[PDB]
RNA sequence: AAACUGCGAAUGGCUCAUUAAAUCAGUUAUGGUUCCUUUGGUCGCUCGACUUGGAUAACUGUGGUAAUUCU
RNA sequence: UGGUGACUCUAGAUAACCUCGGGCCGAUCGCACGCCCGGCGGCGACGACCCAUUCGAACGUCUGCCCUAUCAACUUUCGAUGGUAGUCGCCGUGCCUACCAUGGUGACCACGGGUGACGGGGAAUCAGGGUUCGAUUCCGGAGAGGGAGCCUGAGAAACGGCUACCACAUCCAAGGAAGGCAGCAGGCGCGCAAAU
RNA sequence: CGCUACUACCGAUUGGAUGGUUUAGUGAGGCCCUCGGAUCGGCCCCGCCGGGGUGCCCUGGCGGAGCGCUGA
């Protein structure tokens, strides 16, 4: 399970390989065109939401 | 996948003949509209030749005629009473070319006080209250009352139009297929007209 | 004898609620009739003037034209309403065997009630018009009269 | 077929076309215009076959859009641009100009005309028209809509037409006693005058047409173009005058012609 | 070059399975209707800004599926 | 006003309508140069409501198709015939709806079946008459396995467009994806029988 | 009547098969109508300024839309 980034202020973009699946259960059960807090990728991923 | 074609059929004699070519794009038909009354909804479709064509599937109001003094003023649609095809067709609210329909008498009526200078509805024991006609009446000339006189030295109508005047509905008949041009116009009925279709009504409704 | 069915019958080219100073008599309740010439020198007759019938695919009062061939035929039945059916008897020819060979093709045309004065035997002459039901392409312009009926 | 055709063969081309069997499968088909496609001929026909300009199929589009030829006093650009009965075609360059006349067969035939001559052409009206506002119209059998005619132009009338203003200069009534000529069917090409006209209700009204030698014919309505008014020609005739030569007359020309060039 | 837009692909080519007043042939009519393109006319006839708005291509960058004129 | 053999034809007048999926009345582009006190000009390209014309298409009128009686009656509220009024269709019309009357064809062969039947212009033989063939280069019609439905477009029920059925069939990590040579060459089958 | 071969015919097996019409029932897909509203835009308040005009409007945004209107 993958995970593709984009910045659209500078539209820079990289990719990241998230293989923990107690990373990705915030993300689980939505839908397009909403906003979930990032707040598990990381200790540099504070106070995202995407 | 509605065809229109001339050979599904018999022939003169009753032997039936084969097909041998399937069903072409002239040869078209589309379902029925089914003008319903409500608030306006009108669809476009495309025909042969790029022209539209405007699906009127519900209607308010439309541009009547009223015959004896030649004024066509725009009216809203009540309530339809008679269809000489079908008779579910008036248990379902629908409009078709030839139709019988109720519709309201206001702005004839208005015509008839502006033009004539006659009352016509206010029915007795209740006269003009809002004070606008008489408003009118005065401030004129003496040539001006004369053209008025001469005017009105001829003002009557049928009586039952008079009638259908104090009861505030004007029988009315449909000319125009909204189906094709999207629009219910016409004429109310008058004459023979009135007595032969509220003869019909009265034997459907009896 | 006129308005049978469950619509009013009228002839959409004149107004027939003209308002008069009066409505009362002498002037009124004397309907126009609407007529034309068919032209190719046929005379229209005085039953389709003075008549009260309604029709819309009658030659002389209705909204049918009439052009292309002129036809003629003998009338053999008088049973569906208001069209009749007409018998054509005309010679073939074979180029083998030089003699000839008699055919009948009937088919049926229109008449109006401003020729009631039609039995069976009587000659007819046609003219061609657009397709006014599934068979019915003719209406007759004149009526002739067979032998006999003196009376 | 499900639409409009855009191919003709070379057999299936009229006559008056004037073509060949062993050359190509195909044939010139005109594009859409004033003339109908059997009674027309093609820029590409004429200067390929009958001025001998051009030889093959590019070296007339050359000549076609190198700005050379001049259509009724427009320029077409169109190799196969429909050109019919007296269409005034010029060269404004070698100063030549070329009136397309039926000749004594059933072919166009080249005839070249003085400029002064080519500045008009006559022409035939089709019916008459009432515009919007009240304006009458005139159709014409090449497609010309003219506003405001003369009152006395009638159905099968000819007026006479100046190529730089499009307006009416002159008019031949359509009687008998008048130079007619006919454009279409077994007879094409004959002048003649018109002396009786039958008519038929319902159906086309035959006329009778006298040769100015004593030879008679009859034709259709709509098989008539008028030309003159009398006995004189309001255009230059071709060769022959149009009298129709039988096979007798001819051979014996063509033998006085072969003794007489040896 | 690419790509957006517009036009053409309903023309041409091959075959005779169906179809016996059906197709087709000669002769008529659309006064019972649509018509791309060309041609000609109309395009200040109506009585009420010295040029407006935001989306997408092509492009850049970043990806999935074994696989497509896929996205 | 004008016309037809003939209009409920065109034009004229009055009173209105003018659809939010909405009629037009130019927010487009290039070349050559400019006169007259910022205004003002020449030739084109493109687009547009309407009208006629051109290319046509489509529905109808009259006449003309091979054999068979071991097919003599057929059709008929599952429209067959006609009338009234409507729906739909670009238009007329049982094309289709609701109501009426029992109509329509037939020994002059209807109907039913068969066809080794696409139709015609034409070909072979032929004293005069005829008989047989016409899949085949030009014209018109029908189909793209066979029925069914449709988007776009002026024009398609289009198949070198799309969508599901069955017959048949390709690739595959087995989750799916992709097609119809009765076009030109070519191959198999079928065959007495037909090429790069 | 005796022998060989062949042709069709009748016939148990209510044999096998290929096309069509059709009682009744199911019926994918497209089309039309009634609904359905995921998603995407525009205007009026809070916060900062630079104002000519003589503490107030033209100028630029996000967080809550106030789920207010309206369009696809």
């Amino acid at each position: 399970m993958k995970l593709n980034i984009s910045f659209p202020a500078t539209g820079c973009q990289k990719l990241i390989e998230v293989d923990d699946e107690r990373k990705l259960r915030t993300f689980y059960e939505k839908r397009m065109a909403t906003e979930v807090a990032a707040d598990a990728l990381g200790e540099e991923w504070k106070g995202y939401v995407v | 996948g509605i065809s229109r074609d001339n050979w599904h059929k018999r022939r003169k004699t009753g032997g039936k003949r084969k097909p041998y070519h399937k069903k072409r794009k002239y040869e078209l038909g589309r379902p029925a509209a089914n003008t319903k009354i409500g608030p306006r909804r009108i669809h476009t479709v495309r025909v042969r030749g790029g022209n539209k064509k405007y699906r009127a599937l519900r209607l308010d109001v439309g541009n009547f005629s009223w015959g004896s003094e030649c004024c066509t003023r725009k009216t809203r649609i009540i309530d339809v009473v008679y269809n000489a095809s079908n008779n579910e067709l008036v248990r379902t609210k629908t409009l078709v070319k030839n139709c019988i329909v109720l519709i309201d008498s206001t702005p004839y009526r208005q015509w008839y006080e502006s033009h004539y200078a006659l009352p016509l509805g206010r029915k007795k024991g209740a006269k003009l209250t809002p004070e606008e006609e008489e408003i009118l009446n005065k401030k004129r000339s003496k040539k001006i009352q004369k053209k008025y006189d001469e005017r009105k030295k001829n003002a009557k109508i049928s009586s039952l139009l008079e009638e259908q005047f104090q009861q505030g509905k004007l029988l009315a008949c449909i000319a125009s297929r909204p189906g094709q041009c999207g629009r219910a116009d016409g004429y109310v009925l008058e004459g023979k007209e009135l007595e032969f279709y509220l003869r019909k009504i009265k034997a459907r409704k009896g | 004898d006129i308005q049978t069915e469950r619509a009013y019958q009228k002839q959409p080219t004149i107004f027939q609620n003209k308002k008069r100073v009066l409505l009362g008599e002498t002037g009124k309740e004397k309907l126009p009739r609407y007529y034309k010439n068919i032209g190719l020198g046929f005379k229209t007759p005085k039953e389709a003037i003075e008549g009260t019938y309604i029709d819309k695919k009658c030659p002389f009062t209705g909204n049918v034209s009439i052009r292309g061939r002129i036809l003629s035929g003998v009338v053999t039945k008088m049973k569906m309403q208001r069209t009749i059916v007409i018998r054509r008897d005309y010679l073939h020819y074979i180029r083998k065997y030089n003699r000839f060979e008699k055919r009948h093709k009937n088919m049926s045309v229109h008449l109006s009630p401003c020729f009631r004065d039609v039995q069976i035997g009587d000659i007819v002459t046609v003219g061609e018009c657009r397709p006014l039901s599934k068979t019915v392409r003719f209406n007759v312009l004149k009526v002739t009269k067979a032998a006999g009926t003196k009376k | 077929a499900r639409g409009p055709k855009k191919h003709l063969k070379r057999v299936a081309a009229p006559k008056h076309w004037m073509l060949d069997k062993l050359t190509g499968v195909f044939a010139p088909r005109p594009s859409t215009g004033p003339h109908k496609l059997r009674e027309c001929l093609p820029l590409i026909i004429f200067l390929r076959n009958k001025l001998k300009y051009a030889l093959t199929g590019d070296e007339v589009k050359k000549i076609c859009m190198q700005r050379f030829i001049k259509i009724d006093g427009k320029v077409r650009a169109d190799i196969t641009y429909p050109a019919g009965f007296m269409d005034v075609i010029s060269i404004d360059k070698t100063g030549e100009n070329f009136r397309l006349i039926y000749d004594t067969k059933g072919r166009f035939a080249v005839h070249r005309i003085t400029p002064e001559e080519a500045k008009y052409k006559l022409c035939k009206v089709r019916k008459i028209f009432v515009g919007t506002k009240g304006i009458p119209h005139l159709v014409t059998h090449d497609a010309r809509t003219i506003r405001y005619p003369d009152p006395l132009i009638k159905m099968n009338d000819t007026i006479q037409i100046d190529l730089e203003t499009g307006k009416i200069t002159d008019f031949i009534k359509f009687d008998t006693g008048n130079l007619c000529m006919v454009t279409g069917g077994a007879n094409l090409g004959r002048i003649g005058v018109i002396t009786n006209r039958e008519r038929h209700p319902g159906s086309f009204d035959v006329v009778h047409v006298k040769d100015a030698n004593g030879n008679s014919f009859a034709t259709r309505l709509s098989n008539i173009f008028v030309i003159g008014k009398g006995n004189k020609p309001w255009i230059s005739l071709p060769r022959g005058k149009g009298i129709r030569l039988t096979i007798a007359e001819e051979r014996d020309k063509r033998l006085a012609a072969k003794q007489s060039s040896g």
